């Protein structure tokens, strides 16, 4: 079984075309590309039928199974696909494949689309019965150190030039959306036929900010900017953004800022992120907070955010909005009462 | 500090005293 | 499901109404986990099932007790919550008063056990009053339940409970001891820990509860000088999480009472925890602490999709600010 | 085959009931002087009465002697509504028919006559349950009912219903019944039956019935099969408590005491001999409830409790109202709490623990 | 035989209680000829914006022309009063809550009128209504034909949409006082020739909040339980109201620290079987309207002069922080209620609390 | 009759659009560069035009003359579209047709070449209200679509949508219009209508639209209506006010400054509408909260609260901390006690005259 990323999957279809293609992963661009790839290779290679089903347990794997053994008359060369379940084939679903792989011909070309199999999943016999004539094509998000790599080559591949600055507010923009980033650089695009896309434009562009970026809201309050984490949470509020990511998205913040506060009494900042494997940018504005708050703070801050996830959990109140302000002054160097945080 | 305001602390009764007792307007007669 | 020898007693009670027919036509049976009430209800249901009884004991050749041993006996109805599920809906319920209208099969009695009564729904148990009130003839009802004050009252005054009581402490320590190999001290604080219900105990040896217990034990050993108590948390961030809270709040309580002074202690094997909790704690943070820590574990099994490590982790920095001098503690009120 | 003393015993006459006097007489005075409602609901605690006296008012509209507040009881009318097989009385399981579908279907029928009987005779039973749609349904047709039809209504929690339900009816709320009250029903029963029975006993099952019939009969039910037939005080306490009357009293000595040592020997002892814990909390309420009675006024003792005398006034004379004032704050906060504990005992333990702790 | 909540619907606007503000909007408007298009009523229940809506129905589709003063005697009249007529449709919004329903009434809006010169549409409960169905009603709404007009009555407005909110003129009836309840119980009472006494009405009128149709439930009660009479003493049955005068005796054998007295009324009490619960909800109350007295001298109302002196004077006697002390004592006494054993223990309890804790007759401390 | 604002002023052009440059530049620079996806769909908050510009694209796409982001307007085809009668464009309601056999239906239409456009546009509304097997449906028609097709979308919820559909089309977010915009829109529609107008009224009613363009005409329309014809500043200050009911941020002064009468005038002008107690205290310690963070920072303070802003400021610059903070501890404890107390009318009161006159005493 070959293994490979999207960028060599055109060189491997130019090699040859394989009787199966397995395409696993979380990133519906990524899979879409090699889908379209795969498809247009096929065609050309002479494959003008398509079939797609969703795999599910109300299934029709009788016409499955006479489509694969039917043949025809002129249209020939027939092209399956299919989509498995978010959770994963199970043992019905496997012996379903598995019989499935058995009826295979040279004419139908197979195609799977799903996520990531598992150990006990890859383990099947199904999937071993395809090894010696299939290849896989890993299809993740990139992580946001990747990310800026990506961002260039996109531009490049569509003759566009980018500035580092663009290039890094594109990133901070569309962080872990691919989809939306790629339609950002297509309307930039649009709207400059010289291609020149410089800070300004980016800038103009970011005006719109729709929604669904809470960590933009997080790393604002990380960096101790009072102001701009106060503006980004009203627009969040206008916005509607769920506050339950929001307060999850802070947690996991705050929870890593409350260790890292702990635990460098006696050791530094820079070598506890190294054993979190935090990431160098984030671990800026993170050593910021851990050198503007004391341990009063990122207390009292965990006593707000419990409260409060608690409430929502049982009252589930809209009222949140306005303790996530509260919460965003404490997380700053602002004093505070203490009596509006309930102590 | 006095027991029976320690008892009351206790017991979670809050107690409260007058700040502005020209707010009131009315024949409190709180004197005697 | 087995027949653990302290069953015979109650057994050759109820039985005995049976055979003169002053049977109530629903019984509700108290008992804690492991006290093999499962076992008491199946030999109930097989005895009145049999087409021939014998003494007290079903023969066990006629139809009746072969189906009962193949599990394909039609009078036989079982309420439980599905695999995947973990309540009872009331369409089972519904179905179940459905059937029982119609007469038996093999013309005798009909027999329906419930599982758990803790874990039906409101509109299950709403929907069972009228058929436990006034069921059919020769229909009998078994229910099995931990704390009976959890199941609704209309429910409850329907039913004539029968409660059960653990075994003396002698009898389940040796029996404790024959069935696993430890220390007495070992035995008699997980028999205790158990609410000296026997099984459980054997069910915390036979698995790797122990060793998180002692781990548990190792970690709050080294943070109660120091005081550190957030290093607990890699110790109590775990599914298990309510247990080892109880286990937290058993070693508190238990450094109180030798504080206040008394001459036994749940956690016998580990005076020297204990020691140390009582003479580097006050009173007063004990308590505090202590209900804290029953308050959080109440909330862990109450609220569905909490989240573990945010709670534990604010419950330790709780503790630990209070562990500072000069903090108002928090006081119980209604 | 055979029944349970509450089924048995359903009364079948308005002079068979107890206590409920308003809801009668109001019931009869609006037969007798013809003023007869389109709607009635009944209110109140579990086990009162409430599908009772609906049935009885039934068999009386129904009656074919005509329309009387004391029905015969020997027309065909009568025993078919007795027997629970009577055609022009509908009754619905509201519990298990909340569909809006079932009540259309219901209302569409109400155009027709009934088939023998004057009127036709809706019993809805736990109503509560039904949903939104389904009270929206009724509210029009429960507005104008034809003449010939009649709704009557039972719940149990009528917070639940919409305010519009509850002006379009008649709404009768049912008290709960005493002591005293059950005492006497308990006893009337047991004397009917012959069946030998003892005061203590009949005090202790009234007690413990609280304020539900049902569930007194119930309790009745379960001594006398628990008892060789036979209610006596011995079989009575050994299903419920009382052991602990005594046993109380020295706890909460040793609390006030302050001494550790004795009050966690006696809850080994109370564990070991395996009582009930709610009891104990209970019987610890009362005893302090009337050492603070007593301490405002000698006279205040129970002439029942002449056995304990001179230990309840010493305690009363040495400890100040305050303090008994806060033990009983501390333990009604542990009885609240103790469901929610880990353990019956350590919830005990953890309020006797925060008792301790006030002593100077 | 009939409810008279019902029966005595109003069917003129003369009938109406109250309201006067609104009442004359419409009179004006229907005189000077300018009649808008759509109509929201807002209000708590037991208003009248259902009798109000149908009194402008009969009105704008009267035979005898648009006019503030209904005939009520033509046959539009009588068809809207039996609920016959063609031309105004009802509409359920509690029950029709999908848009396809909306979509299907706003199909059939051109047509013409089949009788009536207007179509009036009356939406009731219209809050309950889905998002679609209200952003469904905004182009209708905003351009009705000429021969259509819209009708919006809820009791939650807030619920609506902003949008919808500026397509209709708003009218906010005002919950009705106890003297105007109390005047239309006596009136209603004297029509149907039973019996009263004017503290029965009070009463029922001072326990139906600002709903008259709570209040006719009630008397309709009352005259069930009262046996064809409207009497005092069978309101008081009817509503389990203790007599004031014993709650207000308590409060100041409470306030005298004098418990052999307290204990006594606690006794009287329960040989008549006096509900503890509404004691101590009494004596809160009590002791609220004493601290709005001294608050305020005017806070006390009309329906307690009986006592009014009595109370004064404890407004000249009792320091604030007391009845501060003993409401909170009230207050936690009432929290601690339904976990006590009894219910009569728990109320001795809270009051052994109360005069123990007295600020200035503590009881006697032990040797 | 006059017509409704919003339906009679539809935006028939692109310059008539109102804002939404980064969107108009780029779909004029495609059309004139002949860049045309298969799929686009549009985004945005209610009432931002998305609708209209689908329109005004598919216009543009069918005209006589040519691709052009400039439709003439005047051609068969335009005045075909602009009277909704074009054969050509299929306009489908999702959320009215949401079963797979209603969508199959139309779906299968694609098979018929174009009768008198060079493209066959299909124009689905509130699209993420369909089925799954309608989303597997567009799917299946999406993945090999004819090329003498185009398909536009317009939805309030983008990730409802299935990420395949998603992936598979350009997506434009439409933003808010300012406040100047919708002001210069406003004047102009009434110029245009013959409608007299004042200054302030139009601000009024551009600070009141909150960046909806729809909500600012539904204003406008109900001025008019309680103007008898004409726009007016008493007549909008009157509406707004009608919306307003701001007897919390009075309550709250008058407590600031201790005044007990207007207190109590306030309570009972609340009373007498329907109004629920808690949540006329939640709202009030909002407020106190709001009023402490804009004293720790002035930037807590945002565009949500414009309307009340110098309010808030004022309180924020005159109220010392300390006394904000013994208020929002009071009304802590009022809301606390509310439950058991004899009635939350009665509460209120007590909770408020506790914060007028008393100070609690704190243990230690
Ligand atoms: N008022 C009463 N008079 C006499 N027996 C009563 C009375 N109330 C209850 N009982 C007894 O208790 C049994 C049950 O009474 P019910 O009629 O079910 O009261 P209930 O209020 O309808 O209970 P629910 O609401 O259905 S749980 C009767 O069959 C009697 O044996
Ligand atoms: N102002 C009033 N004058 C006379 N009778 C009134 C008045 N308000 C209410 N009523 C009576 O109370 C009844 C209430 O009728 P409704 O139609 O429910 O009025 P409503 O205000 O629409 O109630 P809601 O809001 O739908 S619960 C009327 O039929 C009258 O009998
Ligand atoms: N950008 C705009 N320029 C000018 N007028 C606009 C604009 N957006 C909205 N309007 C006005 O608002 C009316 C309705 O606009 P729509 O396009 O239907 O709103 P919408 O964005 O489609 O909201 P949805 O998608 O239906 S929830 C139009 O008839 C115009 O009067
Ligand atoms: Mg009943
Ligand atoms: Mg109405
Ligand atoms: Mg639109
Ligand atoms: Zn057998
Ligand atoms: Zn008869
Ligand atoms: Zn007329
Ligand atoms: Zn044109």
């Amino acid at each position: 079984m070959i293994r490979l990323y999207p960028e060599q999957l055109r060189a491997q279809l130019n090699e040859g075309l394989r009787a199966a293609y397995l395409l696993l992963g979380n990133d519906p661009l990524l899979l879409q590309e090699s889908q379209d790839a795969v498809r247009q290779v096929a065609a050309a290679q002479g494959f003008e039928e398509h079939h797609t089903f969703s795999i599910d347990p109300n299934t029709d794997w009788n016409a499955i199974f006479s489509l694969c053994q039917a043949m025809s008359l002129f249209a020939s060369r027939q092209t399956l696909l299919l989509l498995l379940p978010e959770n994963g084939p199970n043992a019905a679903i496997n012996e379903q494949l598995l019989t499935l792989t058995g009826l295979l011909h040279d004419d139908l070309l197979l195609i799977v689309r799903g996520n990531k199999l598992s150990k006990a999943q890859e383990n099947a016999a199904w999937f071993t019965a395809l090894a010696n004539r299939s290849v896989q094509v890993t299809c993740q998000t990139p992580e946001q150190a990747q990310l800026p790599r990506w961002v260039a080559a996109r531009a490049k591949q569509l003759n566009l030039e980018l500035d580092d600055a663009a290039n890094q507010v594109l990133c901070y923009c569309y962080e872990g959306n691919l989809l939306a980033l790629a339609q950002a650089l297509e309307r930039l695009s649009l709207l400059w036929p010289d291609g020149k896309l410089t800070l300004p434009r980016v800038e103009q562009a970011v005006n719109d900010a729709a929604h669904f970026t809470p960590f933009h809201w997080v790393d604002a309050l990380l960096m101790g900017k009072s102001k701009r984490a106060l503006h980004i949470l009203q627009q969040l509020r206008l916005e509607g953004s769920e506050p339950v990511i929001l307060l999850r998205t802070l947690q996991r913040e705050l929870l890593l800022l409350v260790n890292l506060k702990r635990q460098s009494a006696h050791t530094p900042l820079r070598a506890l992120f190294d054993k979190h494997r935090v990431w160098q940018n984030r671990r800026g504005m993170m050593g910021e907070a851990l050198n503007r708050l004391s341990q009063t703070q990122l207390r009292q801050a965990v006593q707000l955010l419990t409260r409060t996830e608690l409430t929502l959990k049982q009252d589930y109140g809209q009222s949140v909005w306005a303790e996530l302000e509260g919460l965003s002054l404490l997380l700053c160097h602002k004093p505070l009462a203490d009596v509006f945080i309930d102590g | 500090t006095s027991r029976r305001d320690w008892q009351l602390q206790q017991l979670g009764i809050t107690q409260w005293s007058l700040r502005r007792p020209g707010a009131l307007q009315g024949e409190i007669a709180i004197a005697i | 499901m087995r027949w653990y020898p302290w069953l015979r007693p109650d057994f050759e009670k109820l039985v005995a109404s049976y055979q003169a027919g002053r049977g109530h036509h629903a019984l509700l049976i108290q008992a804690l986990p492991g006290m093999g009430d499962d076992a008491l209800i199946y030999a109930l249901s097989r005895y009145l099932l049999c087409q021939q009884p014998q003494g007290h004991k079903s023969c066990g050749h006629c139809r009746g007790c072969q189906l009962m041993q193949a599990g394909t006996h039609p009078d036989y109805y079982t309420l439980a919550p599905e695999k995947g599920k973990n309540t009872l809906g009331v369409d089972a319920v519904r179905e179940v008063t459905e059937k029982l209208n119609e007469h038996a099969r093999l013309g005798g009695a009909k027999v329906v056990w419930v599982t758990d009564a803790a874990l039906l729904t409101d509109a299950a148990a709403n929907a069972l009053l009228k058929t436990l009130e006034e069921p059919p003839a020769e229909t009998w009802f078994f229910l099995a339940t931990r704390e009976p004050e959890r199941l609704l009252a209309t429910l409850r005054s329907r039913c004539r409970l029968h409660y059960l009581a653990p075994p003396p402490e002698q009898y389940a320590v040796t029996w404790l001891s024959r069935e696993v190999t430890m220390s007495q001290d070992a035995l008699l604080a997980a028999l205790r820990l158990s609410a000296g219900s026997p099984g459980a105990a054997l069910a915390l040896f036979q698995g790797d509860n122990w060793q998180a217990r002692e781990t548990l034990c190792q970690a709050l050993a080294y943070s109660v000088p120091s005081g550190d108590w957030y290093s607990l948390l890699a110790a109590l961030n775990h599914e298990q999480a309510p247990a080892r809270l109880h286990w937290l709040a058993t070693l508190l309580m238990d450094a109180l009472k030798r504080h206040h002074g008394a001459a036994q202690v749940t956690n016998v094997d580990v005076p020297g925890l204990v020691a140390e909790l009582a003479n580097h704690l006050s009173p007063s943070r004990l308590q505090a602490i202590l209900g804290d820590v029953c308050h959080i574990r109440e909330q862990l099994m109450s609220v569905t999709g909490i989240n573990r490590e945010l709670l534990i982790t604010d419950l330790l920095l709780r503790i630990e600010h209070y562990l500072q001098p000069g903090v108002v503690l928090p006081v119980p009120h209604l | 085959s055979y029944q349970v003393l509450a089924r048995k015993w359903r009364p079948q006459t308005f002079a068979d009931v107890v206590g409920q006097e308003h809801v009668l007489t109001a019931l009869a005075n609006g037969l007798s002087l013809g003023r007869i409602h389109h709607a009635y609901l009944f209110s109140g605690t579990r086990g009162v009465g409430k599908t009772s006296i609906a049935r009885l008012l039934a068999k009386g509209l129904n009656c074919e002697t005509g329309i009387t507040a004391t029905p015969c009881g020997v027309c065909d009318n009568c025993r078919e509504i007795e027997q629970g097989r009577f055609v022009d009385l509908i009754e619905i399981d509201a519990a298990s028919r909340t569909k809006v579908e079932d009540t259309r279907d219901l209302l569409d029928n109400v155009q027709y006559a009934p088939a023998r009987g004057r009127f036709k005779v809706y019993l809805i039973d736990e109503v509560h349950m039904l949903s939104r749609h389904s009270f929206n349904a009724l509210l029009k047709t429960l507005e104008e009912p034809p003449e010939h039809v009649k709704f009557l209504l039972a719940t149990t929690d009528p917070q639940k219903l919409p305010v519009t339900i509850l002006s379009r009816c008649l709404q009768f709320h049912l008290k709960a019944l005493d002591v005293e009250q059950i005492r006497h029903q308990l006893e009337h029963i047991l004397n009917e039956e012959h069946i030998a029975h003892e005061p203590r006993a009949l005090q202790l099952l009234a007690r413990a019935a609280e304020g539900s019939l049902r569930d007194a009969l119930s309790l009745t039910d379960q001594a006398i099969a628990s008892g060789d037939g036979q209610v006596s005080t011995q079989a009575v306490s050994a299903m419920l408590g009382t052991l602990d009357d005594d046993q109380a009293l020295s706890l909460v000595e040793a609390m006030v005491e302050a001494n550790g040592e004795r009050v966690m020997a006696l809850i080994n002892e109370a564990a070991a001999r395996g009582i009930e814990w709610e009891a104990l909390l209970v019987e610890m309420l009362g005893l302090l409830h009337r050492i603070a009675m007593v301490q405002l006024s000698p006279a205040a003792l129970g002439n029942d409790m002449a056995a304990i005398e001179l230990r309840m006034r010493e305690l009363a004379r040495t400890i100040p109202p305050t303090d008994i004032q806060l033990y009983y704050q501390t333990l009604l906060i542990g009885r609240k709490e103790l469901p929610y504990a880990p353990d019956r005992r350590m919830g005990v333990e953890m309020t006797l623990l925060r008792a301790l702790a006030f002593h100077p």
